């Protein structure tokens, strides 16, 4: 019940570009059910190698 | 002299640190939407007949 408000917490951060969290972190959060859905859990990825594309943050208007 | 076992604890808190959610405004585009291309004003032929 603290992983939701983590992981918009840490996206608010990377867009206004707070705390050291570097702009292109990507805060994953796969949910978990009963489904045998991908494996749970939250991932945070910022390594030098992923691809990245720039979309309009609505709620904060912030790219 | 030495340390012994005491009572169990009869809680546990774990603390952190949280900020609030602000109003959900929505502001998607400085200028929105895909904006209509259009027709320059008066224009007028630009070519004639001959004769």
């Amino acid at each position: 019940d603290l992983a939701p408000g983590i992981a918009d917490s840490l996206r608010h951060f990377k867009v206004l570009r707070e705390k050291r969290i570097p702009p292109w972190m990507e805060v994953v959060l796969i949910p978990m059910t009963g489904k045998p859905s991908l494996y749970p859990g939250l991932f945070l990825f910022t390594t030098p190698c992923r691809l990245v594309r720039p979309v309009q943050n609505l709620a904060l208007g912030k790219e | 002299g030495g340390l012994t076992c005491a009572s169990a604890p009869q809680g546990t808190l774990r603390i952190l640190e949280g900020p609030q959610q602000s109003l959900s405004g929505s502001p998607l585009q400085p200028i929105p939407a895909s904006p209509p291309p259009q027709i320059p004003p008066g224009l007028r032929p630009r070519f004639c007949a001959f004769g």
